[PDB]
């Protein structure tokens, strides 16, 4: 493989694949903080060309972290279909990009081709894609999963109801639930980020979530985004099990930072199969986002885009119902402004869909970053056109507990009526029965939480 | 005029407007399967359906026909039967066919050798034509191959109304190390000459699973010729005595 | 629980659950051979009533083989969703039958309910179902799987191309393949039962099948129905892998008789994911059929209907692409005439769809059985209305090496055009592009294998 | 014409056409009782071949009963379109079978071709057809008639309400009517078999039938299956006339056994045209079934299948609204078990549709025959796939008066929802207005006779 090229008479030489993968990224504050970013636009373009000319084998055989040192690398490498790999091992990244974007490449073609990819190869394709490339390419790669609702069908758009509270007050959480259900939010999941990480508090939150579900016979699922071990303990002790959640990182060191062992995710899958109130076969939930590995000092000199793809390679092994990046959850030290948060949101979604997971996105930003709510509305629409499986929902997007701004309940209803998208078909039938939705549009009596009383 | 049991009827091409009729002849002669008979809408053509029903009328008669006692004496074999009495009972009681009768055990320990290395047992099974047609072509070389540079050959005898698991009882009564069973498979639509070979290394009525047996099936003129078969059972028999195993317990 | 009822003033006593399950079966020659059938038509109805009033817990807690003594029982018990079980543990078998047959019971309702069931409970419901019950009940329980074709979609009907030969002659095998494709057969699988069981012969058979697939770009999958050990070894050595097959039995002793361990099926699952040319997530294939447990002496006093349902609880664990009973493959000692074979076919398919597996059926009979080809045509159409996922396909149904008669290539074309059913959507597009099918109907040039030349 | 053939080296010689027609039949207890059945499977196949090679002229010119001796033979021969006959007179029965089964033969082609057939030729085609041939061939030969409902449209399925009583009690009859109407049964006819054959009892039964019809404005028609002469007398005296019924036989001697003259059917047609409350042009009703002619000693050495076809040739002359065979009404001496009753039901329906009459079927059996209710459910579904115009309906199929079992009200609703079939469009609109049916499916409040009060 070549690690150099000539651009405008100047020779641009790179150390290894890992440096080529990093300098090909678009400019972002995270790659600068890691010391792996390109020094100029010229070196970035030169890195893109060297990357585009590398083959699938060149990148599959050079993971950012070695096999014998990292259980996420092993999991990614072990799950590769070697027959699908040998068909494309000699394809350059330029040819793989054009293969994905081709209108002559069907969804069934990609279904087998992606099995021969590794996360590093997935990241490689995204790095030489424009924003429209990321959007159109992801749109032609739908991923459909089923719990108590079906998610990811083209023409549909789901949303997670996120009713968080500063004290896990069941009156505050329930109030946000009725507000979101009145806008048609909740077909993805009703998920709560718990203030306290104890079993008894989780069961109280789950009992409140499912008390509403049982009262109106809502086709959906509940979840409390605590640590996976405490979720397992609550459900084993009798808490209503729906989706089981865990935050993931793209390296073994990053998983130890979160206190996660791979056996825990295996146990979560087994606990869901025995206890969870799920009709479909998908019951797991993961959240990702660029900057987590670097934050844990577990990127090993790799860029945040490559490390983020390794999250998707990890998640695909467990076939979860939903995965969403939390694109701007951390801060400006990884994604500074509107330009970078949008670009990362498109990359993440594209990489998730190319990996074969039910990829959503928490279009969000923080108040110490150079961003405002208009950024969330720009990205949520672009990702919807990309076929993003789901976004979040909160009253006006104001999270009173996590101290950030996500998308509003209004925003899902806006996206659905702007783009003529429907909810999950099971959830859509429920909204129609409640008089909330008619022909994908909010009725006159919608948006009113007092309708449920 | 047309005899449905004739070769001309077997070679009949019913495709109305073929793309390459010369290919249809090539494909029809390439298999015994009833290909290239055409269609009438999505339904079989009349002649093809007639030859189907005609072949079925013959196949049902090959189920209940039995080998005559005058034919087994011309081969010099012991006439032994299982617990089954007639053909109608054999089709409904596979358990009785897996066990010898009372006067059967008293004729094996008396008119046969003790502890042979290879034991050749023959039974009609589910088809008589599978035995009579291929008998003279597979047995003379089988017994000769087991004594040409072979070892202790057992005494051959014919079991009437027998199944496959009945060789487990023979393998203990005679105490043979390897027992070879030539039995007739159930009749096909087009033929009933297909013969099988069930062999096992040291069978035991209490522990032998069916996976411990090695099966050589489709022994007939259309499948594995009886002379060629006979040679591959003698090789099989030598490999069982060496590796001390049979069926899935073997190697190679 | 009651093991006793009064019918016309006559007290009928039963020893245990195992005897009630057996004597509740409709009359068949296998239960008589097993010595477990009812003595009169009155006792049979009495067993049905006793069975109808037993609860789900009564049959879940009394399997025909003990947990600590049978790995199939352990596998069936360990996979039960205990939450879904507790919801129905006190329902009577009478109430479970009415639950399944109810038009107010949706597909998603059954999706969660069936997780609380065991195979013995699945067999119990079929025993108190009439023929139309087994057909209508199975119809409203579709199971959809995906390899390179999607199977089980309501309104579709697939078929296995079965090109068996007496000498594994590839010229004869290829000839039957072109004949089957010309009728639209092959969207389920192009599966050959081999004569000799060695790695070299399986690869030769596999190269023949995939030569046809690759030359015409056929969306389907090949398979050689040898032992799973020799299939795994062949694929490991480079043979093209499609579906991995194994004949299964409903008991640990029955699996040993077949020379199969549960770890072999685990290896086949891992070998498929690493090597097989499958776009979807399902790649396993199992064949079943009443009488196999009693033939192996491994039924332990249980009737053949209950033992057959255990095949489905075992198969459900490995989530195969297709399963089909071979209803009349063995002989009249287990299923005597037309009445019994049809009944068994409806039973097997209903129990398979109730167990959540992609259930087909080899509508077949033997020549020493009291049956003819008019029987296969009766059953294939009854099962088609039941939503049977697939049947077999051979030239006029004559298997020249297995010595039995299955359904013809003409039969799948007949069923499809009679009931306005389509092939697998992927395979239908190929047939359309080949000029073999238009609007689900055979063209004028269809039924002519010389079209591929 | 040849009356012999060689099969497996053995020569099979036959006496005349009548013997060829008989020995070609599938095995049934009736042909054995008549002494005309084939002695073995070989002679049966040989008879089929000789029959398949005979021409239309060979069979048209050799009716089982001579022209000058039988008014049914004359009626059949006189109504033949000689232009349509001369086009096909030289066709062998093998070619006529393939012509009917051809997807290139449209409904309009058969419309003219059947006019050149006689009943003996119709019977000849059925004798060399498989069960699937009989089903698929009948499906592509729809026959549509109109009374107050339209029957026989592809995609529709009708049913006769049969409310019989041991004493013609108007409370028992009305109770069964409300039960059947609640399942959507009755679009074919509401027909009562009267215990007493007197005029005053008929008018009371008709007044009860039409009292319900007039109360709910039901689009349908009433009928009392007494002798045609007493029906004529009741309607002339003022009884509400709907359909006029008569049992028919395939020979003049058989009609005299029933006490029927051809002038009576001519009078029934004239009485219907003057008095009957029918909007359409079809107002007659005939019932048939294999074994009637042999029972009357009026088969004249012909088999029951050939004689049954002569029923359809007779009925076609009077263009009735509905005809149905009563397939297993008599006993085992004509059709012994499930295999024979199914086969005869498929033959009858096929022959009726090839004759151009609105062919239904009373799928039924008797208690002294080797049959059970599962036989009725097998045949009713096969015949539905064949496009059978209608079946019967009774509470659970238990006829408290005729002492036999037919199909249940549940069975019509089962067939309609299994096969996505609708009732007669006029009757479907009425059920929708009554809240009984929505989109072809029974509403939640359906199946409840108290809905009509
Ligand atoms: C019906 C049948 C079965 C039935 C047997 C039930 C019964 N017969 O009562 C069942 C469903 C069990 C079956 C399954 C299998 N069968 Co099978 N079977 C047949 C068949 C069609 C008929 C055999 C026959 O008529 N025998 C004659 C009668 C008189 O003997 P029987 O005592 O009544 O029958 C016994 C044996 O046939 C034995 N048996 C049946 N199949 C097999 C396979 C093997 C390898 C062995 C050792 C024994 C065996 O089981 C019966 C009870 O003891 C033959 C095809 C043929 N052309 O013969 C294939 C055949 C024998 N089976 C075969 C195969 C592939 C299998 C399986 C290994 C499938 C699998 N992958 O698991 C299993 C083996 C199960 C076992 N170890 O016993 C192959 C053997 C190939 C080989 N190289 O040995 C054959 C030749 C067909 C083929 N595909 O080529 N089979
Ligand atoms: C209490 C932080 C919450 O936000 C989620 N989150 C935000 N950013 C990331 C990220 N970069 N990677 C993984 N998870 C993330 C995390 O799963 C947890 O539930
Ligand atoms: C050579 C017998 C073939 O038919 C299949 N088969 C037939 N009957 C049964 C049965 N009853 N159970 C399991 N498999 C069966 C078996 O899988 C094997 O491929
Ligand atoms: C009181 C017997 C009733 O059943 C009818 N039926 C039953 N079997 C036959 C048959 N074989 N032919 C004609 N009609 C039949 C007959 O019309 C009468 O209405
Ligand atoms: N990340
Ligand atoms: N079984
Ligand atoms: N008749």
């Amino acid at each position: 493989m070549k690690l150099k090229t000539t651009l405008f008479g100047n020779v641009y030489q790179f150390k290894d694949v890992k440096e080529v993968l990093a300098k090909a990224n678009e400019l972002r504050s995270g790659d600068v903080l890691a010391g792996v970013a390109a020094a100029s636009s010229q070196e970035r373009v030169a890195a893109k060309q060297v990357l585009s000319e590398m083959t699938v084998a060149d990148i599959r055989n050079n993971p950012v972290i070695a096999y014998e040192d990292d259980c996420v690398t092993r999991l990614i490498q072990d799950d590769v279909n070697e027959t699908a790999y040998n068909q494309i091992k000699n394809w350059s990244i330029s040819e793989l990009r054009e293969y994905v974007l081709s209108d002559e490449t069907s969804v069934d073609d990609i279904a087998f081709t992606r099995k021969g990819l590794t996360s590093e190869v997935v990241a490689a394709v995204a790095k030489i894609c424009s924003n429209a490339d990321l959007i159109y390419g992801a749109k032609k790669m739908p991923v459909i999963k089923k719990a108590n609702t079906t998610i990811g069908i083209p023409g549909t758009f789901s949303a997670r109801l996120q009713p968080n509270d500063t004290r896990d007050d069941v009156q505050s959480i329930a109030a946000q639930i009725y507000e979101g259900l009145s806008f048609g939010v909740g077909d993805a999941v009703i998920g709560v980020n718990p203030v306290t990480d104890d079993v008894e508090n989780l069961s109280r939150v789950l009992d409140t979530i499912y008390g509403v579900i049982d009262k109106f016979n809502i086709p959906t699922q509940g979840c409390v985004l605590a640590h996976v071990t405490t979720q397992i303990e609550a459900i084993r002790r009798g808490a209503p099990g729906g989706l089981i959640f865990q935050s993931i990182c793209g390296s073994e060191k990053g998983l130890k930072e979160f206190g996660v062992e791979l056996a825990m995710l295996d146990e979560a899958r087994a606990v869901g199969a025995e206890f969870n109130r799920i009709a479909g076969e998908n019951c797991l939930y993961f959240e990702t986002g660029q900057g987590s590995a670097l934050s844990a000092g577990a990127n090993f000199g790799a860029d945040q885009v490559t490390m983020e793809a390794r999250n998707y390679g990890l998640a695909r092994h467990y076939d979860p119902f939903i995965v969403n990046t939390v694109v701007g959850f951390i801060g400006p030290e990884y994604l500074y402004n509107d330009r970078q948060i949008i670009r990362a949101g498109l990359e993440d979604h594209f990489m998730g869909k190319l990996s074969g997971i039910s990829m959503g996105c928490d279009c969000c930003y923080t108040n110490h970053a150079d961003a405002d709510q208009n950024l969330n509305e720009n990205l949520m629409i672009l990702l919807a056109t990309a076929g993003c499986n789901y976004i979040m929902g909160m009253p006006l997007g104001d999270d009173i507990m996590l101290n950030y701004q996500t998308t509003a309940f209004h925003d899902t209803a806006t996206v659905r009526q702007l783009l003529n998208l429907r909810p999950s078909p099971e959830f859509e039938r429920w909204l129609e029965s409640m008089g909330i939705m008619a022909n994908g549009r909010l009725t006159k009596r919608a948006g009113d939480p007092s309708l449920f009383f | 005029a047309l005899d449905l049991g004739s070769a001309e009827a077997k070679a009949w091409i019913g495709v109305e407007n073929p793309h390459r009729a010369d290919v249809l002849t090539e494909l029809r002669r390439s298999t015994v399967a009833r290909v290239c008979t055409g269609r009438a809408g999505p339904r079989p053509r009349t002649q093809a359906l007639l030859r189907f029903l005609a072949d079925h009328s013959r196949s049902k008669d090959t189920v209940l026909k039995e080998v005559p006692e005058e034919w087994v004496k011309a081969q010099g074999l012991l006439e032994v039967r299982s617990e089954i009495s007639d053909k109608n009972l054999y089709l409904t009681r596979p358990d009785m066919g897996r066990r010898l009768c009372a006067e059967a055990v008293e004729a094996l320990k008396a008119q046969c050798v003790a502890n042979p290395d290879v034991q050749v047992v023959i039974s009609d099974g589910l088809s008589t034509d599978a035995i009579t047609v291929n008998y003279e072509e597979i047995l003379p070389p089988l017994m000769a191959g087991l004594k040409q540079a072979g070892l202790k050959v057992g005494t051959p005898f014919f079991v009437r109304y027998g199944r496959v698991k009945i060789e487990d009882q023979i393998g203990e009564i005679l105490g043979a190390k390897v027992v070879i069973l030539l039995v007739g498979e159930r009749p096909g639509l087009g033929q009933s000459e297909s013969l099988s070979c069930y062999a096992v290394y040291s069978p035991r009525m209490a522990t032998t699973v069916e996976a411990d047996r090695t099966c050589i099936s489709n022994i007939h003129q259309g499948g594995t010729p009886p002379v060629e078969a006979a040679a591959v059972i003698v090789d099989l028999a030598k490999r069982m005595l060496e590796q001390k195993a049979s069926g899935i317990n073997m190697t190679r």
